[PDB]
DNA sequence: GCTTTTTTTTTTCACAATCCCGGTGCCGAGGCCGCTCAATTGGTCGTAGACAGCTCTAGCACCGCTTAAACGCACGTACGGATTCCGTACGTGCGTTTAAGCGGTGCTAGAGCTGTCTACGACCAATTGAGCGGCCTCGGCACCGGGATTGTGAAAAAAAAAAGCTGCA
DNA sequence: GCTTTTTTTTTTCACAATCCCGGTGCCGAGGCCGCTCAATTGGTCGTAGACAGCTCTAGCACCGCTTAAACGCACGTACGGAATCCGTACGTGCGTTTAAGCGGTGCTAGAGCTGTCTACGACCAATTGAGCGGCCTCGGCACCGGGATTGTGAAAAAAAAAAGCTGCA
């Protein structure tokens, strides 16, 4: 559902290992089910530390 | 009038980049030959299913780049923004990988 | 020379890139090597274990799958 | 004069002391009836065998202990000698008990 | 009753003591209360769970011993 | 034969749980072995960081 | 209040990243075969386990006193963090060199299968000792008091050191 | 050169705390005992995996071309770490307050065991359709091109703070 979702949104009829992970990290519950687990060719969220930014 | 980036403008637009994509960041050739030479030290001759180095490699690149994060915040957390060998050991220690 | 030298800095950099990373002291990327040499050995070790037990000479993408799932860092796509 | 030591002497002594040491450093009863407490939430009426609160104190003091090493490793790696919330915050998110 | 507070400034002091801890900030006290509820509420949950499929009424040893193996977290002496 | 000789070297006769948990974290095989394992009433080995001593 | 430096802010240009076109082309999703073997149906039969019913363990709560431990304040050192300051370790952006990757061919180790055979494990029943729960001694450990040793810390010596004073070839 | 002054450095010197010792007395380690239950011995049947013998998958060797990534190096900005400085948060120690820990008796929920019986899963065979590899086709996604659009910085000239100047209260 999450994944589909997450195709739909990057115009692809087709769910592939990135839907599936963008759509496992992030949801609080699934992230946490499977927090031991890679997702192959998953890749991450993107996410940049604050201090790490300009002003 | 030749254009220059600030240092770390470049890094940031790189993170940005290779955060978006899923695409191993090791080059797969020098990579399976060390996977090879390290096979060699258990067993010899030995062969490896194309399949078997590339989840090698998958596990190898997600593993790293998770300790990278967890490094970048020891680095942070030192009022730094440069990471360095003992983020990395710090990282490990509290993840419990060596003593 | 050392296979691990084909770990390039470039790679190196790209990895520490996407876990966010910005700025790198230049002593990392023997670190890096260390630590990922250390990360190949366990798991290639518990992988040729499954192997030698299973009485072939080819290393299977299962036999890693198990090597990965017994070291913690469960793997799925590779016939999990 | 009237006698006294400087700030740190006793701290270390504590530590020689309590580290040579294996009692358990809760006081039994108040950790006792906070175990009945939070047991409530989840099911009310239950009761206890003594050795399992033994049991559920042994492990939260060598959870608790356990992870204050990691916190005054993360104190230390930013140059101080204080422990902070924020050394227990970076420890527990490293551990993965935390997002 | 309003047990939490039972755990005092000292027993936390005395636990950081054995944990090496020299010198310990003001605010670690409330903070490390929430850490060590937010323990005991993991474990006994999963406990509780166990008594209950038993159809007990009594939290056993071995229920807080098989819980805190769940955490990853195993605990030798209470019949483990 | 290790928590035989942390008891001999306390000067006791008898095994107890410390014994047993300097015996097993003092060599660097059987901490290994016994890293996510909890000792009761072991305590911990005396580790005091340099940092944090005087001058 | 003024001048004299440096900030911080505001206002043009530049360069990548992206959306929106449009068109092109490749292969792998997607779904259709046609068995096939693994799930449904039906039936018989054992025993795993629901339930009652009982024992009797251990969980609970409650009082009462002693004393150690916790609680709150006064006091003050050393710690954490803010600033300024300097050196060069890193990031940037060029050109230069190199080998990863692509696509293709050519060999054959060895994965992985089929079929046959039997040694090796489940199964059973009789046998019967290793291991259990119960129980009683007695010597190691928990505890105490008292002296011996260790270790910290303040303020008072020894020494070193670092400036001011005199003469000085 | 040497005297004076000054911080270090170093030694004495009290005092708190932690360590060893023997003496004491209590309680669970330890071993003995008698019974019970699970291990062994010695039967038989059955098949699970070792083995040979074959297929043919996919893992390795190797070559030649096209870039794309890796590699040095010239250059400088921005970071790290050192040093100084300072307010107050935390440690230490004091008297005062709390309630844990101690032992005990008193009560009974419920954990746990035993025996009964029956509904429910195992085991089997005959049935038969869902799921299996095996194929074959088309549209969804890689890709290129180009040219807006939007974003995101750098730099350069302006619009405010920083320090420094008085002299001056
Ligand atoms: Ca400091
Ligand atoms: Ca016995
Ligand atoms: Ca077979
Ligand atoms: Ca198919």
């Amino acid at each position: 559902e999450l994944a589909g979702n997450a195709a739909r949104d990057n115009k692809k009829t087709r769910i592939i290992p990135r839907h599936l992970q963008l759509a496992i990290r992030n949801d609080e519950e699934l992230n946490k089910l499977l927090g031991r687990v890679t997702i192959a060719q998953g890749g991450v969220l993107p996410n940049i530390q604050a201090v790490l930014l300009p002003k | 009038k030749p254009h220059r980036y600030r240092p770390g403008t470049v890094a940031l637009r790189e993170i940005r980049r290779y955060q978006k994509s899923t695409e191993l960041l090791i080059r797969k050739l020098p990579f399976q030959r060390l996977v090879r030479e390290i096979a060699q030290d258990f067993k010899t001759d030995l062969r490896f299913q194309s399949s078997a180095v590339m989840a090698l490699q998958e596990a190898c690149e997600a593993y790293l780049v998770g300790l990278f994060e967890d490094t970048n915040l020891c680095a942070i957390h030192a009022k730094r923004v440069t990471i360095m060998p003992k983020d990395i050991q710090l990282a490990r220690r509290i993840r419990g990988e060596r003593a | 020379r050392d296979n691990i030298q084909g770990i390039t800095k470039p790679a190196i950099r790209r990895l520490a890139r996407r876990g966010g990373v910005k700025r790198i002291s230049g002593l990392i990327y023997e670190e890096t090597r260390g630590v990922l040499k250390v990360f190949l050995e366990n798991v290639i070790r518990d992988a040729v274990t499954y192997t030698e037990h299973a009485k072939r000479k080819t290393v299977t993408a299962m036999d890693v799958v198990y090597a990965l799932k017994r070291q913690g860092r469960t793997l799925y796509g590779f016939g999990g």
